[PDB]
């Protein structure tokens, strides 16, 4: 049982780390989808960027 | 042929909220002008009041 519990902690000790790394590279993945969605959204942007001012649809009057 | 009812449904609730906006300024200029007249009413009245 001693020997298979060393051999274990080791093993165990590896799995760890590689399951670490693992999980933020998955992370990592997915925030860069995320970045190319966005660097093709901001394609769509007109020109000068957005009037923040005023609301993009006026939807009634003003009187 | 879905984005038909889609858009459908958009441009619906956009009318309803330009309808809204109009009917509620309607309504309020009424009720606004309603009381006005009715100011205007009790100032002469209260002209007219007599009493100590």
């Amino acid at each position: 049982q001693g020997i298979k519990t060393v051999y274990a902690s080791c093993r165990y000790r590896k799995l760890n780390e590689r399951e670490i790394i693992s999980d933020r590279y998955t992370w990592l993945h997915e925030r860069m989808l995320e970045d190319e969605v966005e660097r093709v959204l901001l394609e769509q942007v007109p020109a000068g960027g957005f009037d923040k001012t005023r609301p993009g649809l006026l939807l009634g009057p003003s009187t | 042929n879905a984005f038909s009812s889609f858009d459908a449904c958009r441009t619906g609730l956009l009318k309803q909220q330009s309808a809204a906006v109009e009917n509620s300024l309607v309504r309020q200029n009424m009720a606004d002008v309603r009381a006005k007249a009715l100011f205007e009413r009790r100032a002469v009245l209260l002209d007219l009041v007599e009493g100590k």
